[PDB]
DNA sequence: CGTCGAAGAGATTCAGAG
DNA sequence: CTCTGAATCTCTTCCTCGTGTGGTCAGGACG
RNA sequence: GCAGAGGUUCUAGCUACACCCUCUAUAAAAAACUAAGGACCACACGAG
């Protein structure tokens, strides 16, 4: 038994940090995303991917929303994507986002 | 408490429209101060919406009409 | 919020625009002082402050000082998160070429200059001059020069021009050339080109040039001059570990690059000799190459411990890169893990949960509820009381747990049902309980398996895990309509033991009032559980529409069956709980209950059946004892007689009568026969041998042996395993795939010898080693299938099209494998299916076919029904609802939006775990023989003789359904005639398989056309027939003189005239194939059916499915007829046989080269049709698609996959195969450009070209013609619409380079490009929101 | 006191005859 | 002689979750 | 922190997303508000 709710995060801000002696969340692996996509469930997928895992302005917002009484969501955008953008931008390849 | 939701999805055929039309009803019961029309009994605010939909008291049109009436009432106070 | 992303090659000015500072000092930090160095790789001034709102000198420490750069330390005070966003750049002293744009497969820097890769490799590494600005010389601008040759050129040419060196030379060459200039001359050269290979190379180059000139790129940009550095916090860094700060990361590479650059700068300002500057520049280039991608060269730069240190390109691609480790599979909070427990009591909509786990999962909810109660003033007090674990906290926890579903997720979730929802029920202990009936969809044992518990937080997630994911919502699996909650092990055995009959048990022949009284008469012990009695039952009927009709008849059954009646709902009839009730009967009972009663009265029934099964399997005491496994008495005699037979064969071999191989085969066959005999003896002594009294003499009755009851009921084990428990084990296989001569003659109840165990261990080792490869290959196949479809969503409700693929029952010659009532059910017809009475429309053209329709189809007995399928749908970016048919999960038409792209990929890749990795034909039943498209000729014996091989033997009864199909050889002799009723048991076709008959279409004399005895046919003396038999010399064996002539037979009359084929002027010419043994002579009449020449004569594993989907060309592809015409030859196999086919209407430019060793089943007098086979052999998917349309490749690539999947017994509905087929042939090629702007040679997506030509035809101008194309899954996925959709699947470097060079912007719109970004996926409930947002634009 | 194997596609190689 | 196909060389990928132990730079003076 | 300053406590507690209170030169009367630094590699183990 290991279950955790909140705790320390990693450098890439993927919060669970790996289930072990140190606190960790079980990996919502690659196949589980497909298993979610097979159903019509997308909101739970979004909350598995953004608010729960890595969104610095999502975690600290919903930890206050839940204790307040309303179960809302704000997606933000994962820090891992802001890491991939840097790891490609530092390669001599300019990758950006339109608007 | 409801275990099988097949009765509800007959009212809202998509069953993807059912979740989106019940989330608004649940929000109007958690954040918004409105009271459920179904007699509440110990149940949380997320199955009360499904219970209302089962009775046919709520669909994708009734809640829109109600929010339009709320908008009109707010317009009345604006003078 | 923001539109799609775009990717383009980074300009040297843009890098300067990005960076905030400039790094000049290699050292990251001072070891003595924690604060970073001013010019170091970690820098406070460049990459922001180290701590929040704090400078380095400590002058300012509060928010009121924010935004003011301190002048003492020099760091602009701001938050710390700016340390993951700012960037820095190094100024290289010598221009350095990118490695991604040099060592990649097409090598764009080489394709852009049209020079070999090796020359660029040489000049880039400072060992060979390349001429720049040759001028009026004998040295070209693309010329490669050698050091000594360069010196000689200097001595020879006095003009000031000189070949440069290094990456600067390549940069200057790139700058000098004009991209727009070469395009016109390349187009002219392509037009003047006489060959297609050179023109193809030219098309590649011109496409690269056009891509460069369209997007905003400058070729000079491939050689970076300023190089950016990653932000400091992006470096993994080292945690305080006692004062080491040690780990292998990028910082080593960045330090070495900076050191090399600084040395180069110092040497350049020191006026060093060229021999040293060149070496320094080469070292700098090697360092930059290693930094960008460590290992693209032969040498892999490695730090300490001799391990290849990671580089930037190694942290994007692969299972360790971001795209598959940190973007797709993010680890989540609010999780948990524990071992499994039976959890029998909880209903199938709820599962157990330890208190010590549910307390930690729902912590914020507990805090909120405590705040609402007023127990805790602040969050601190709430945390304290939660850690106290006092009485109030548990009461609060029993509130937030009431109606809050949780997701019980199994570890290897192969298919959709892997992760389901449950309602928690708090229990003590430390294990997660689980309803037993759902321990099958999970494929979850109880030998210490581990499930993970997730939690939905938002209100939408709670409602979704209730309306889609609750275990009571997915009863039927998406792969097939059959239920997935079939009772598995103990409940089925209990029901089987309940529903039986012993011919004499207490309470026999009595009359019972009803089940209410039967349960009492059994509980009292006055009557045994099995006893044939007479009871009355209120059988309720739904025959009246929407009404329940109650009929009560005194039915005869057992007490046990009568007790079971009360559990079943009222609607079901009584003809289901009356039989023996094995396992398949129970599953069918559940299916019928769901079909005719809905879902709500089936969940209750399936929950109640488990209780009854467990309760009456506990009272049974079904134990296994040694005396159960009876050894048949006949076994010893069978063993002795088999030993005698093998000894006889051994003595024969020692006498030389038989060969070693023949004796080995005989021994194997006799041992197999003996094994089957002993197995039959044991089975007959196991099931029937029970004998008891019927109040009189002895009577026979099916056994009550426990081992037999665990096999007949299907609870666990089959007859094959029992064969290993009582009878002999049989013959075992050697590790190399051979069968050992001596089988193991000992069972498991008996002792097993030492040798008979050392032999047995081979199979166990092989089977256990195959797990570690079956799973490893099934995973990859599933991943490819998922990432190839990945985007199919049912967006439109009706295509409105008309054409649909045909559907017919499939028979291999035995019993019908699949009736038309099985495949067709769940789909929608294309054209109006007609009653066998003509001009009668039984069912309209566009009605869905449910059970009440399939039942009607059975009455009329129709074999061919057109069905719309997703291959012929015309809706772009998504299949239709009607074109897809029944959802197969809920018995209604699929809703508008369900993500069907991933469902099929999961349902096909799921059975990849249990799937194994590796004369005279007698009729089955009486009926009439029908031969489709046959040309029968009556032989001398009077037996029916088919002309062509394509005719197939089929039997037709009064219903017209083909009971069987038989493949028959070309020109064979058949015992029975066509259109004649035949009896069962007797063979309709008899022939010698070794001999290949060669018959003629019509009767007449034989004339040896273009034939000379000794040139094309050399008469070989036959010692058996007593006459020298004309043997045709082989094409590669006969002389070249006879090669020019074509050995043929002509039909002629008695006078000498040539008899023409009926219909065609040219007389019939029969070419005698090589090594043909013709009994008749030149000038002897041929009987139509007599054999002129007597010529002596898949892998159901996973690789077959993989090769099928991959569209791999078979080893020996059978050639086909491109256009209908008459067969003709143009050469005499001068290196290769030549074939020319010309239509009678239009002249032909198409001539086919044929290998000389391929047999030609066609004759030059025969006229072929389009799509007709020329040479026999395996077919290629590529050939079929471009010869017989698109509808024909489906009927093959689905039939073959189903053939592979039928052997193992697994069932997968056809539409799941068909959507993968549709995703395969999505790319199309245009034959002629027409009025559209597409270049004729380019490949464009089928949807784009279809929409473009339709829009063009909306105006006067005509659209563009297109030719369909087929691509394998692993190549179609890599060439998808979006670059980021294929850059996370495979080959990241190539995909990213190709996207960056062309400036290929994205559009999202997929299911992975939205998962990566982290927004609503356009698959399920988010489809409405995405639709809306699209409407906004 | 900071400071200096397999296996398969694809792109090169390469070839053979009329 | 110049593609024609036919060898021949090069890059890629080869499941998915956990439970645990242990070991590990960089780069030692230097003024 | 009404702006500046100080602050009960329930680590630390004008930013981390923060937040509130009283007071007028400097700390002291009071309740309600949050959740932190952890890389790589070998060996063994379990399950599908
Ligand atoms: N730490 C001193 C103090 C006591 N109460 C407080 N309340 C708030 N909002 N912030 C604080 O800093 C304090
Ligand atoms: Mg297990």
């Amino acid at each position: 038994m290991h279950a955790r709710s909140t705790g320390s995060y990693s450098l890439v801000t993927q919060q669970p940090l790996g289930g072990k002696a140190q606190f960790g969340g079980q990996r919502f692996g690659e196949m589980e995303v497909w298993a979610l996509e097979a159903y019509g469930a997308a909101y739970t997928l979004q909350e598995m991917l953004t608010v729960k895992s890595d969104d610095v302005n999502g975690r600290t917002k919903m930890y206050k929303n839940i204790v307040d009484g309303n179960h809302q969501m704000e997606p933000g955008m994962p820090e891992s994507f802001n890491v991939l953008l840097k790891e490609i931008r530092s390669l001599g390849i300019n990758i950006e986002l339109e608007d | 408490a409801r275990v099988t939701v097949q009765d509800a999805v007959e009212k809202i055929g998509n069953r993807f429209d059912l979740v989106l039309v019940a989330a608004r009803r649940a929000r109007q019961m958690q954040v918004g101060g409105k009271d459920p029309l179904v007699p509440e009994e110990n149940d949380k605010t997320t199955v009360i919406a499904l219970r209302e939909i089962e009775e046919g008291l709520i669909n994708n049109q009734i809640l829109d009409v109600r929010e339009r009436q709320e908008q009109q009432e707010q317009e009345a106070a604006e003078l | 919020e923001f539109d799609a992303i775009k990717i383009a090659l980074a300009s040297p000015d843009m890098i300067r625009s990005w960076s905030f500072g400039e790094v000049k000092k290699p050292e990251t930090i001072n070891y003595r002082t924690f604060k970073p160095e001013r010019d170091g790789l970690f820098c406070a001034r460049i990459f922001g402050p180290v701590k929040d709102y704090e400078c380095l000198c400590g002058k300012y420490k509060r928010l009121k000082h924010r935004g003011v750069i301190c002048e003492k330390c020099g760091v602009e005070v701001t938050q710390t998160k700016v340390r993951r966003e700012r960037m820095g750049h190094i100024e290289l002293a010598s221009p350095t070429a990118h490695i991604w744009f040099l060592k990649s497969l097409p090598s764009r820097i080489g394709l852009l200059l049209d020079m070999p890769l090796r020359d660029i490799e040489r000049v880039l590494y400072f060992e060979s001059y390349v001429v720049i600005e040759g001028g009026m010389t004998n040295l070209e601008r693309q010329q490669i020069l050698t050091e000594e040759q360069y010196l000689d050129a200097l001595e020879e040419f006095g003009d000031e021009f000189d070949a440069k060196m290094g990456a600067e030379a390549i940069q200057a060459l790139l700058k000098s050339m004009d991209l727009e200039q070469e395009c016109e001359q390349l187009r002219e050269e392509l037009n003047e080109t006489n060959s297609e290979t050179k023109r193809k190379k030219l098309t590649k180059r011109i496409k690269l040039l056009e891509a460069f000139v369209q997007s905003g790129n400058k070729p000079e940009w491939m050689i970076l001059t300023v190089l950016p550095v990653l932000p400091p916090d992006l470096r993994p860094l080292v945690p305080l570990d006692g004062g080491r700060f040690a780990t292998s990361d990028l910082n080593d590479l960045y330090r070495r690059v900076i050191n090399r650059n600084n040395r180069l700068k110092r040497l350049l300002d020191l006026a060093a000799p060229d021999i040293i500057v060149r070496n320094e520049k080469r070292m700098l280039q090697e360092a930059v190459d290693a930094l960008l991608d460590n290992g693209r060269r032969g040498r892999a730069i490695t730090g300490s411990n001799k391990r290849p240190l990671k580089s930037l390109a190694d942290m994007i691609k692969g299972k360790q890169g971001r795209f598959r480790q940190n973007l797709l599979g993010k680890r989540v909070d609010y999780s948990g893990r524990s071992v499994i427990t039976v959890g029998p009591y909880l209903r199938l909509h709820q599962c157990g949960l330890p208190k010590k786990m549910a307390l930690e999962l729902f912590k914020p909810f507990i805090y909120g509820k405590l705040e609402l109660r007023g127990l805790a003033t602040t969050i601190k007090a709430a945390k304290k009381m939660v850690e106290r674990e006092e009485a109030v906290v548990w009461d609060i926890l029993d509130e937030v747990i009431r109606e809050h579903p949780v997701l019980l997720n199994r570890a290897p979730t192969l298919h959709r049902l892997g992760i389901q929802a449950f309602e928690p029920v708090l229990i003590e202990g430390k294990a997660i309980q689980l309803h037993p009936l759902v321990c099958a969809a999970y494929n979850a044992d109880f030998d210490g398996d581990q499930m993970a518990v997730h939690v939905p937080l938002t209100l939408e997630a709670q409602l979704e895990a209730r309306a889609l994911m609750m275990s009571t919502n997915n009863i039927l699996s998406p792969a097939n309509g059959e239920p997935i909650i079939v009772p598995s092990q103990d409940v089925v055995l209990g029901l089987y033991y309940m529903t039986r009959d012993c011919v004499n048990a207490k309470g026999e022949g009595m009359v019972l009032t009803g089940p209410k009284e039967a349960e009492r008469l059994y509980r009292s012990g006055l009557a045994s559980l099995h006893a044939r009695v007479k009871v009355r039952i209120t059988e309720y009927e739904k025959d009246a529409n929407g009404e329940l009709v109650a009929k009560t008849s005194l039915k005869d059954t057992t007490v046990g069956r009568a007790i079971l009646w009360m559990i079943v709902p009222k609607g079901l009839p009584y003809s289901i709980v009356n039989q023996a009730l094995g396992k398949k009967a129970i599953s069918k009972m559940l299916n019928t209950c769901y079909r005719i009663l809905g879902l709500k009265p089936t969940v209750i029934f399936a929950d109640q059946i488990m209780y009854t099964g467990f309760a009456y399997a506990a009272r049974s005491g079904a134990s296994v004892g040694i005396d159960d496994m009876v050894i048949p008495e006949k076994k010893h005699e069978i063993i002795s007689e088999a030993e005698a037979e093998v000894a006889e064969i051994q003595e024969q071999f020692q006498s030389g009568l038989v060969t070693a191989g023949e004796r080995y085969n005989k021994v194997i066959d006799i041992w197999a026969a003996a094994n089957d005999r002993v197995s039959k003896a044991m089975m007959d002594n196991l099931q029937t041998e029970t004998v008891i009294n019927r109040d009189g003499q002895e009577e026979k009755q099916v056994s009550f042996n426990s081992i037999y009851m665990m096999a007949d009921s299907g609870a666990r084990g089959s007859a094959a395993q029992i064969r290993q428990l009582a009878g002999m084990r049989g013959l075992m296989a050697k590790p190399d795939g051979s069968i050992i001569e001596t089988p193991i003659t000992a069972n498991f109840r008996e002792g097993l010898n030492v040798l008979q165990y050392f032999i047995s261990t081979h199979g166990a080792r092989k089977g256990l080693a195959d797990t570690a490869l079956k799973t490893a290959n099934s995973g990859y196949l599933t991943r490819r299938l998922v990432d190839v479809a990945q985007d199919l969503v049912v967006t439109e409700d009706d295509c409105g099209t008309h054409e649909g693929i045909m559907m017919t029952p499939v028979i291999e010659g035995g019993d019908v494998k699949e009736p038309l009532r099985d495949r067709v059910l769940g789909r929608v017809t294309a054209e109006d299916v007609l009653k066998p009475g003509t001009a009668d429309i039984l069912v309209p053209r566009n009605t869905l076919l449910h059970e009440q329709w399939c039942d009607l189809l059975e009455e009329n007995s129709v074999d061919a029904v057109k069905v719309r399928s997703v291959v012929s749908c015309d809706t772009d970016f998504g299949v239709c609802a009607h074109c897809y048919g029944r959802d197969l999960a809920r018995g209604h038409i699929i809703n508008k939006g369900e993500a069907i792209g991933v469902i099929a990929a999961q349902s096909i890749g799921e059975p990849g775990t249990q799937l194994t990795m590796r004369s005279s034909i007698q009729v089955k039943n009486k009926g009439s023989i029908k031969l489709s498209n046959v040309k029968s000729v009556v032989n001398s014996s009077g037996k029916l003789v088919i002309t062509s091989r394509n005719t197939e033997l089929k039997l037709i009864d009064e219903f017209g359904r083909t009971k069987e199909s038989y493949k028959v050889p070309y020109g064979a002799v058949l015992a029975k005639g066509d259109g004649e009723q035949v009896a069962g048991g007797e063979t309709v076709a008899n022939w010698d398989p070794h001999t290949m008959p060669v018959i003629t279409e019509v009767s007449g004399f034989v004339r040896f056309t273009d034939m000379i005895d000794g040139q094309t046919i050399t008469r070989q003396t036959d010692e058996l027939t007593g006459l020298s038999s004309l043997v045709v010399l082989d094409s590669a064996e006969r002389t070249a003189g006879g090669k020019d002539l074509r050995p043929a037979l002509k039909i002629v009359d008695a006078q000498g005239n040539d008899v023409l084929i009926p219909g065609t002027d040219m007389p019939a010419q029969y070419f005698l194939p090589g090594k043909a043994i013709v009994q008749l002579e030149d000038g002897v009449q041929i009987s139509s059916g007599d054999t002129l020449a007597r010529i002596p004569q898949i892998t159901g594993g996973l690789p077959r499915v993989a090769d099928l989907f991959e569209a791999r060309r078979p080893k020996e592809p059978a050639i086909l007829a491109e256009i209908s015409g008459i067969v003709s030859f143009g050469k005499e196999t001068k290196g290769k046989r030549r074939l020319v086919i010309t239509p009678v209407d239009g002249s032909d430019p198409y001539e086919e080269m044929i290998p000389k060793w391929r047999q030609l089943n066609v004759f030059e007098g025969e006229r072929v049709e389009r799509g007709d086979v020329i040479s026999d052999g395996p077919e290629a998917p590529h050939d079929i698609l471009r010869l017989r349309g698109v509808h024909a490749v489906t009927r093959y690539i689905v039939n073959e996959v189903q053939d592979v999947y039928r052997l193992q017994g697994v069932k997968i509905n056809d539409k799941h195969i068909e959507v993968i087929v549709r995703q395969m042939l999505r790319k199309a090629t245009i034959v002629n450009a027409g009025s559209s702007d597409f270049l004729e040679g380019e490949q464009v997506e089928y949807s784009r070209v279809k929409i473009a030509n339709r829009e063009l035809e909306a105006n006067g101008k005509v659209g563009a013609t297109y030719s369909r194309d087929l691509l394998g899954i692993t190549k179609a996925s890599l060439a998808t619409e979006s670059f980021i959709s294929a850059a996370s699947f495979q080959e990241t470097t190539r995909v990213l380079t190709e996207a960056a060079v062309a400036g290929k912007r994205d559009e999202l719109r997929g299911l992975k490009e939205n998962v990566i970004v982290g927004r609503l996926i356009p698959a399920g409930t988010g489809y409405a929101y995405h639709q809306d947002r699209m409407r906004r634009r």
